[PDB]
């Protein structure tokens, strides 16, 4: 699976996230109680004057004076006597009218005097009242303005609260998931390190290095969604809907219901972006490498007339694009935006709706604060759906890359080790009987057998493919023979740690492997145990290049050209020389030089000389010429040593080696 | 903006679509104000003693009747606009395309294929969102945001808007600041991450070396070190994305706070009403967009310009190398004869080809070779019209080929490029650029002609399996018989062989020059190699050392003198097999 492996990774690191969590919700409680600040401000101050209102004496503060006598509401009020002397400020279209006595119900009221009749289902009373002016009316709402500067103030300071909180919750969110993001790709690094050279030779190196990093950055993105866009809403809704049925229970089964339609739109937005995002995908490729095989061959395109069909084709593929991006527009347009404010109006005509049938049954109405509170949540739940979708549909390329990811990290087969060797060999390695089949049936090597004493340069001559590459990977246990026995001095290679086996041998394949950085990074791969590479690399024939090449001193950083920035001959002595820096006991040297095309020999065979000093030097060169001073010159027959001797024994016989080196001679 | 003055071609050519969309922009973001003014009429109704099931029905009716318009709309003039935006990529891919497939290798050498790409697959997306996207938020920044404004201003008051719309040029600055220092660590953090990519890489090719010093730890340390980099600049990009949503959210409540508070001192003041209170503050959250819409129309235009006017550099500012004039009447190719071709390579100094005299009779097989290096192989560059002709003379029968029109003369010239240049096409496929026209016969006969019927056979018959993506069985010597295929299917007058077979074994390849020269001595051919064998028995061998000629003599007069006896050399090659 992969939300399992996910949220084991998420466990890992869960202080981070558990912060996050309750950062978050104290953010978004102190939002969500914003607009009960404001449902509150608006009932209880603006809308207070409706409230009844007693007569008292000047006896008590925020007691409202209006011509001469002084009224009270019935909430700033202490009781001296309830009695039945009651006042009130009723509004008929846009005018406060003052009814110094009313005991009734309200319903439609209008005035043609002052009457000021209360009508709802039958006319009930008439009341004697009196328009109020701007000032008195003020005067009547005096009383509040304290009230209304506490709610203010404590409306911004929840807002400050929030913003410090939000910081802290995202901010420790995207922490949490570059740490997880930083586990997952050391522990991935680490598993390539412990992976059979099998799994490396069939798979290109831009796969491997995208498991790595790619799909990490994938995973990077889906822990980012899901936190910062799925429990994030999910805590921005369940919030919501808490403020909601705190201010009105009937109301809220509204948006209950809305929910099916997020889910139902989703469901449907996904099924259709998903097609049309992998073909417009999917097309956009073929553009791109249709463009890219068009400039990479573009001679022969036109020397063949050839430009009227590719062009033909690059149209199908422009038109296909296209036709799938308008089929995209369309569906998101209609899906995603014209649904958004088409259930925001709904949601207002819902509003309307219930508040209107409330205010017609004997007008009871449902505070005003409750329907600001409802418009002022309802923006807030609106915002996030659109990004929710989209991110619902994009779930998948992640859920890939997750999929490769911990599959390579489950792979059961690997290479257990670590364990460096302990004294030097001093160079005695024999193939006693060994049989090499790369998966199955097909032999490269069959019964080898040889026993490279201390004597050095046993050299292996071949082509077009016998088994020599083969004896090579052999040695390294890079493959393991899987029949028959090798040993180094006494030992069995198969009886000891690879690191150990590694530790006694060098190697220079064909290519010189040059690493980004500079020459001392490449004399020691940056070992940092070993100091002086200079000095001893002063030995190995290596005086003059540096010196050309700027002020070197283990600090010219020229690699960065990935090789390019030195010679091919530089390269291969700079190869050499990190070889002999470990000074290993044994030396596997595979094609040094002798690749192809070459005929600058000693330039590389000086330096092969000051190699091949106290070692066993395994060569694998072809140019047989460089190979004449051998000492065990071995022939491989297409996976048998067909002949053993010397380049003199072997002219004798004439088998084969005479011949191809008669050829290779004669030749030059 | 500078990017839609430069885009003045495309909308020309597409007004009515674009006219339709923003009429139908403007008509949707007029009508988007009634709702909320309904909604505080609603509510002034409802506390005034005046509401009736007829008024509410009628507000109900309004409303759906509203939403529906402004959805039928938003789907038109949305579906217009980014069509239009489809329109202008498909446009600006087909422009793109044509205009690579005319031009010549000297442009290719100036401008790299990354470069072309990034135009083909960046740039053209740039301009395509400025054409859609960047008008949709000049429309939202300049005429929803001023309607609101008004609207608020005379339908609600004039001093709530001025309060209550404070924080939000404040919340558009820091907004913009925010962008751009996020948007440099950014570019950081990616570099980093690059950094990283490729030392995975190098830690993963040259693996046989990393794991044969037993150095699998310290590269270890070496990528643990780098991912914490990674990590460090991902965390100073962060500290500056955190700041986007407290910044947005202070700001705004800040805005609705100073609109509910100063709606309140002035209800209270008898300046507004609970209607317009709730109004306005519809307002306000359907205003905090135009903010956001500003930095985006300032960023999407400039980055348009930008990859507009990389778009336009790769398109005009490069003109064809090589054109045609009046094109002489001359049905096929006489004898070919160079008189003084003294053509300068471009990007070298040097001239790099002297005057060469040397004229090819009709029939006449010519065969060059020389000194690595030597320059032989411009003199099928000159014959193939790829670069400027230079100066010199090269006539077909007295009409310089400057003359002849390229269609006539590409057609002549049966090519084979020395590297290997299939395609990702089916090997039938492949074979077929010479001959569009063939009717499947002419191909078995033409592999016949090259010996390529036997190699191919073991080829499991899969549509003859396919060469550029994976060859299922594929080696130089084949491809080389492929090249050679297509040339002889092409039935040129012409046939240049450019190291014609230096893959396939000697017989092999003696035996494909044979078959050649034998149905094709009537027609001119061309051979470039080095192994002296392909032009044993061309009449006129011409040995090229530096940028001339050494001997122009046959070749039993190139062996009679020694300035160049590599045929002597390779004799002991011959007498070697
Ligand atoms: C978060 C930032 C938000 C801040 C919101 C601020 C709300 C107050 C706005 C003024 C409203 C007003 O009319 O106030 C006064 C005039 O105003 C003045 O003459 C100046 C203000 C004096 C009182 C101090 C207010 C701020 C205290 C708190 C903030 C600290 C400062 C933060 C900066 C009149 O009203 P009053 O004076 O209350 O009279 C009471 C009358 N009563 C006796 C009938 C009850
Ligand atoms: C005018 C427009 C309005 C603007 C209002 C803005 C409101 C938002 C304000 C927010 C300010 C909040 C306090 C400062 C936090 C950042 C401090 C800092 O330098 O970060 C460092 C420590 O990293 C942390 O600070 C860790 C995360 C915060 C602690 C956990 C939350 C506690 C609340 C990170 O440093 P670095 O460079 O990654 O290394
Ligand atoms: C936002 C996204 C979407 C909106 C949700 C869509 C759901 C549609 C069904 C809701 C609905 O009609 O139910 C009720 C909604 O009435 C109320 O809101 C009052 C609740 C009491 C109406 O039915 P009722 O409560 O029977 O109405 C009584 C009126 N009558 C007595 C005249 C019949
Ligand atoms: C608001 C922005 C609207 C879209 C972008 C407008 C500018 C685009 C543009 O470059 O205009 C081009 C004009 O071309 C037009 O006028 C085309 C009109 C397209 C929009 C549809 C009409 C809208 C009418 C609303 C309902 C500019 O073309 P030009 O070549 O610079 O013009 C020649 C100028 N000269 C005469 C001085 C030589
Ligand atoms: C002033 C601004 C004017 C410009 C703005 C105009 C926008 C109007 C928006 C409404 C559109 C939807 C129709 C609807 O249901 O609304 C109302 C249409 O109300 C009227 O159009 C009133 C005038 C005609 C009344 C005719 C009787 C009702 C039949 C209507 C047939 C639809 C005709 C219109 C649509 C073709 C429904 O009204 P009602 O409440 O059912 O009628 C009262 C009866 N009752 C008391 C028993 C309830
Ligand atoms: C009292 C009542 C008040 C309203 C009165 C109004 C009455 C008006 C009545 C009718 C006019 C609108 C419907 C037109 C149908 C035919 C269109 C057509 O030719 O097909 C077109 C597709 O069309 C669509 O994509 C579907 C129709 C689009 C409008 C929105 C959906 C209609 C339902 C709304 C109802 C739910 C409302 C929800 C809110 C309540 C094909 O052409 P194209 O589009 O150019 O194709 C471009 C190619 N592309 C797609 C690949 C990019
Ligand atoms: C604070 C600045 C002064 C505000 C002010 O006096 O507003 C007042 C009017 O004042 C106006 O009419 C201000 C608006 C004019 C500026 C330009 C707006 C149009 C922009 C586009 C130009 C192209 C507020 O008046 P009101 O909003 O009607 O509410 C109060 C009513 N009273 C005035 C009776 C008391
Ligand atoms: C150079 C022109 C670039 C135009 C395209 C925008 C762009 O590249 O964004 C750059 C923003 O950098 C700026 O744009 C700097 C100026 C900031 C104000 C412009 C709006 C920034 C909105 C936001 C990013 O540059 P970088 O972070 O170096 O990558
Ligand atoms: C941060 C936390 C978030 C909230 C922070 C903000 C909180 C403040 C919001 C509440 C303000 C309430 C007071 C307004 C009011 O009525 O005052 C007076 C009007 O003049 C003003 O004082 C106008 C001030 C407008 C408010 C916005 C200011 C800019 C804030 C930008 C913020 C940038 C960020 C009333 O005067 P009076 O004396 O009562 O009587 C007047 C009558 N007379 C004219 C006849 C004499
Ligand atoms: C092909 C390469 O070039 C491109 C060309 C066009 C687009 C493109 N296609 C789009 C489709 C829709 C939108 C878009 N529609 C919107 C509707 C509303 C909003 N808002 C308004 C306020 N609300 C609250 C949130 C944001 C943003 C919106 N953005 C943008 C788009 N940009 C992308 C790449
Ligand atoms: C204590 C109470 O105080 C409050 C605090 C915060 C908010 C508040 N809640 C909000 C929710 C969403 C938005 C918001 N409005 C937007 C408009 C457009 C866009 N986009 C889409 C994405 N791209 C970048 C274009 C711009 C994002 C948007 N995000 C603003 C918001 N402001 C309200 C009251
Ligand atoms: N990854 C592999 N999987 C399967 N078989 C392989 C693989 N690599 C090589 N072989 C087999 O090995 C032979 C190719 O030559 P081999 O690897 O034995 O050495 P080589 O190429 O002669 O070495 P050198 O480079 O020194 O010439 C063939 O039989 C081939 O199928
Ligand atoms: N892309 C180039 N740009 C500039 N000069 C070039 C280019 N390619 C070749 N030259 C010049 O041409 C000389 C050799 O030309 P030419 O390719 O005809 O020789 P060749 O090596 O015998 O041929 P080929 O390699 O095609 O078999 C080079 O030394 C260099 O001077
Ligand atoms: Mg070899």
């Amino acid at each position: 699976k992969i939300g399992k492996t996910l949220w084991r990774y998420a466990l890992l690191y869960r202080k981070l996230l558990i912060t996050a969590v309750l950062l978050l919700t104290v953010a978004v409680g102190a939002e969500l109680t914003g607009p009960f600040i404001g449902k509150k401000m608006i009932d209880d101050h603006i809308l207070g004057i409706e409230k009844t209102w007693y007569e008292a004496a000047e006896k008590d503060k925020n007691a409202v004076q209006f011509h001469g006598v002084s009224y009270v509401r019935e909430d700033r009020l202490q009781e001296p006597v309830s009695k039945a002397k009651e006042a009130h400020i009723y509004q008929v279209g846009m005018a406060f009218y003052f009814v110094d006595q009313a005991v009734s119900f309200d319903g439609n009221r209008t005035v043609s005097d002052g009457k000021l009749t209360i009508t709802n289902g039958d006319k009930s009373r008439a009341y004697a009242a009196e328009k109020l002016t701007k000032q008195e009316l003020f005067q009547f709402y005096q009383p509040e303005i304290k009230g209304m500067v506490l709610l203010i103030c404590l409306y911004g300071g929840l807002l400050v609260f929030s913003v410090f909180f939000q910081y802290g919750q995202h901010y420790l969110l995207q922490m949490s998931a570059n740490r997880i993001i930083q586990k997952m790709r050391q522990d991935v690094f680490s598993h390539i390190q412990k992976m059979p050279i099998r799994y490396f030779d069939n798979l290109p190196a831009g796969k491997v290095v995208a498991r790595i990093t790619n799909d990490t950055e994938a995973i990077r993105d889906l822990y980012v969604t899901v936190l910062s866009t799925f429990v994030t809403s999910g805590i921005y809704m369940f919030g919501i809907f808490t403020a909601l049925f705190l201010l009105d229970v009937k109301l809220a089964f509204v948006c209950l219901a809305i929910v099916p339609i997020i889910w139902l739109w989703s469901v449907i937005y996904r099924r259709y972006a998903s097609y049309y995002n992998q073909k417009i995908r999917s097309i956009n490729s073929d553009i791109n490498a249709k463009m890219n095989e068009s400039i990479q061959g573009m001679t022969i395109i036109q020397a063949f007339r050839h430009q009227k069909e590719t062009m033909r084709e690059f149209e199908e593929l422009n038109e296909s694009h296209f036709y799938f991006q308008n089929r995209m527009l369309n569906l998101n347009s209609l899906m995603s935006h014209n649904l958004v404010n088409v259930i925001r109006n709904l949601a207002f005509v819902c509003l309307i709706w219930h508040f209107g049938g409330a205010s017609l049954n004997a007008a009871g109405i449902v505070s005003i604060g409750v329907l600001y509170a409802f418009v002022d949540y309802l923006n807030r739940l609106f915002q996030p759906i659109t990004g929710i979708v989209n991110q619902f549909s994009k779930l998948e390329l992640a859920r890939v890359s997750a999929g490769r990811v911990f599959e390579l990290l489950e792979e059961k087969n690997t290479e257990e080790a670590g364990e460096p060797a302990k004294e030097r060999a001093l160079g005695r390695v024999e193939f006693r009987d060994v049989s090499f089949a790369y998966q199955e049936g097909e032999e490269v090597l069959k019964h080898i057998s040889f026993t490279a004493q201390k004597g050095e340069t046993v050299a292996l001559v071949g082509h077009t493919g016998s088994g020599k590459s083969s004896i090579l990977n052999l040695l390294f246990r890079f493959y393991d023979a899987q029949k028959g026995d090798v040993l180094i001095d006494g030992k069995s290679i198969y009886n000891m740690s690879r690191q150990e086996l590694r530790s006694h041998m060098g190697i220079v394949l064909q290519d010189p492997y040059l690493f980004s950085g500079t020459i001392g990074s490449n004399v020691s791969l940056d070992d940092e145990r070993m100091t002086e590479e200079e000095i001893k690399n002063a030995l190995r024939q290596v005086g003059a290049e540096p010196l050309l090449k700027k002020l070197p001193k283990g600090i010219n950083e020229p690699v960065i050209e990935k090789g390019s920035t030195l010679s091919s001959g530089e390269r291969q002595l700079i190869s050499f020389a990190r070889a002999l820096a470990f000074d290993p006991a044994i030396l596997i040297l595979d094609e040094a030089t002798a690749h192809i095309d070459t005929e600058t020999e000693a330039v590389i065979q000086k330096a092969l000389d000051v190699v091949k000093q106290g070692r066993t030097t395994f060569v694998i060169a072809h140019r047989l010429s460089t190979i004449r001073n051998a000492d065990q010159i071995l022939v491989l027959d297409k996976g048998e040593i067909v002949e053993r001797g010397n380049h003199e024994e072997l002219m004798a016989l004439e088998g084969q080696y005479y011949q191809m080196y008669e050829l290779q001679k004669g030749q030059k | 903006f500078s990017v839609l003055k430069k885009l003045g071609w495309f909308f020309k050519a597409y007004w009515l679509r674009y006219t339709i969309a923003i009429v139908l922009l403007l008509a949707v973001n007029v009508i988007e104000m009634f709702p909320p003014k309904l909604l505080g009429n609603a509510i002034d109704d409802m506390k005034a003693g005046a509401f009736t099931a007829e008024g509410l029905l009628f507000y109900i009716g309004i409303f759906f009747v509203l939403t529906a318009a402004v959805y039928i709309m938003s789907y038109f003039w949305m579906h217009q606009l980014f069509g239009g935006a489809n329109l202008m990529e498909k446009i600006l891919r087909t422009k793109l395309m044509g205009h690579l497939l005319t031009m010549s290798p000297p442009f290719y050498e100036k401008n790299r294929t990354g470069d072309l790409m990034a135009r083909g697959t960046n740039d053209l997306q740039a301009v395509s969102l400025t054409t859609g996207f960047g008008i949709l938020t000049l429309v939202d920044s300049t005429m929803f945001m001023m309607t609101i404004f008004l609207t608020m201003g005379f339908l609600i008051s004039w001093k709530l808007t001025f309060a209550a719309i404070i924080p939000l040029p404040v919340m558009a600055i820091a907004i913009s600041l925010y962008g751009s220092k996020i948007h440099e660590r950014f570019t950081e953090a990616q570099n980093a991450f690059g950094a990283l990519n490729d030392r995975v890489l190098e830690s993963v090719s040259g693996v046989r070396v990393i794991r044969a010093y037993v150095q699998e730890t310290n590269d270890v340390r070496r990528f643990n070190e780098m991912t914490a980099d990674v990590y460090q600049k991902n965390m100073k990009v962060a500290f500056i994305d955190s700041l986007f949503e407290p910044t947005v959210k202070l700001l705004v409540g800040a805005s609705y706070l100073i609109g509910l508070g100063y709606g309140a001192f002035l209800v209270f003041r008898n300046e507004l009403t609970l209607g317009e209170l709730v109004s306005f503050n519809v307002y306000l959250g359907m205003m905090i967009w135009p903010m956001f819409a500003i930095g985006e129309l300032i960023n999407v235009m400039q980055r348009g310009n930008a990859s507009l006017d990389r778009v336009n550099e790769t398109l005009s500012y490069e003109t064809d190398v090589t054109d045609p004039k009046q094109p002489a009447d001359l049905k096929e190719p006489g004898d070919i004869v160079f008189s003084h071709v003294s053509f300068t390579y471009p990007s070298s100094t040097s001239d790099n080809l002297q005057d060469i005299s040397f004229t090819v009779r009709k029939g006449q097989t010519v065969g060059i070779a020389g000194k690595t290096g030597s320059g032989k192989t411009t003199i099928i560059k000159q014959l193939l019209r790829q670069y400027p002709p230079g100066e010199g003379s090269i006539t077909f029968s007295g009409v310089p080929i400057q003359q002849i029109p390229l269609d006539r003369l590409r057609g002549w010239i049966g090519y084979v490029p020395q590297d290997h240049l299939l395609f990702s096409r089916t090997v039938k496929e492949n074979i077929l650029y010479g001959k569009q026209d063939a009717t499947d016969k002419e191909v078995q006969q033409a592999i016949a002609e090259a010996h390529f019927e036997k190699d191919l056979h073991m080829l499991p018959s899969g549509l003859e399996t396919m060469v550029g993506e994976k060859g299922v069985a594929l080696s130089g010597g084949q491809k080389q018989r492929i090249s050679i295929a297509r040339a002889l299917m092409a039935n040129p007058e012409i046939l240049i062989l450019d190291d014609s077979l230096s893959a396939v074994d000697a017989k092999t390849e003696a035996a494909i020059i044979k078959n050649i020269r034998e149905n094709r001595k009537g027609k001119t051919t061309f051979i470039l190699t080095h192994r002296l064998s392909a032009v044993e028995h061309a009449d006129l061998i011409l040995v090229m050392d530096g940028g001339v000629i050494a001997e122009r003599g046959t070749h039993q007069e190139l062996l009679a003198n020694n300035g160049w006896y590599r045929e002597q050399y390779e004799r002991q090659q011959l007498f070697t097999a």
